[PDB]
C-alpha cells in the first residue's frame, strides 16, 4: 500500500495522500511524514 | 566522563486501518567515539546487516543520503572473520551517505577500544556506541523493523 511515515518530505505531495502530513518535528531540523487523524 | 555524552532520541510511528496510531519514543545515551566527530545529527534509521556492510563494490545504487546507521556487533567468538574492521564498518557507512553511526557494542565491548584509538584523523560525522539498558533501548525499537527517526544531540 502506501506508508511513508518517518520519510524525509519536502511538502505533503512527498507522503501518503491524506492520511499523512508533512512536518518538521519541534526540535529537528528535517521535514518528516506522519500521520495526519485530520481536522 | 560526561563529556562525549550522545543523547539519542528515537520516534516511531504504527498506524492500524482504524487510521489510530501510536507513536513509540525511547530517548537513550550512548558516547561519541574518538573515531568520529562530536556534532549533532539526524536522519530515518538504517539497519546495517552483515553481507549488506560486506557488499565492496563502487556504485550509485549504494549512496543514501542523510540516514542512520545501526550495526549490532556480534560476540567475537562468533564473527571471528569480519569483511570489515569496526572502524572501517563506520567508513564504509559514511561513503554509502549515513550522517551518523550507532554502533551496539553490548556483545563486543571491546569495539570500544578500537573505536577511541585517536592515532587516526576522525571521520566527518559521529560514530556513537551504545551498551547496557541504553543498547536494549535502540534494538527494541530497531528490530520492529520499521521506518524510525533517530536525533542525535551533543549536550
Amino acid at each position: 500500500g502506501c506508508n511513508r511515515l518517518n520519510k524525509k518530505c519536502n511538502s505533503d505531495a512527498d507522503c501518503c495522500a491524506n492520511k499523512e502530513k508533512c512536518e518538521r518535528p519541534i526540535g529537528w531540523k528535517f521535514m518528516y511524514c506522519r500521520p495526519d487523524v485530520g481536522p | 566522563s560526561t563529556k562525549e555524552t550522545a543523547f539519542v532520541e528515537v520516534v516511531l510511528f504504527e498506524s492500524s486501518p482504524s487510521g489510530d496510531y501510536t507513536t513509540y519514543t525511547t530517548g537513550l545515551t550512548g558516547r561519541f567515539s574518538r573515531a568520529g566527530a562530536t556534532l549533532s545529527a539526524e536522519g530515518e534509521i538504517v539497519q546495517m546487516h552483515p553481507l549488506g556492510l560486506c557488499n565492496n563494490n563502487d556504485e550509485e545504487d549504494l549512496y543514501e543520503y542523510g540516514w542512520v546507521g545501526v550495526v549490532k556487533l556480534e560476540q567475537p567468538e562468533l564473527d571471528p572473520k569480519p569483511c570489515l574492521t569496526v572502524l572501517g564498518k563506520a567508513k564504509r557507512a559514511v561513503q554509502r551517505g549515513a550522517t551518523a553511526v550507532i554502533f551496539d557494542v553490548s556483545e563486543n565491548p571491546e569495539a570500544i577500544d578500537q573505536l577511541n584509538q585517536g592515532s587516526e584523523d576522525p571521520l566527518k560525522r559521529p560514530v556513537v556506541y551504545v551498551k547496557g539498558a541504553d543498547a536494549i533501548k535502540l534494538m527494541n525499537i530497531v528490530n520492529k523493523q520499521k521506518v524510525a527517526r533517530a536525533r542525535i544531540q551533543h549536550r
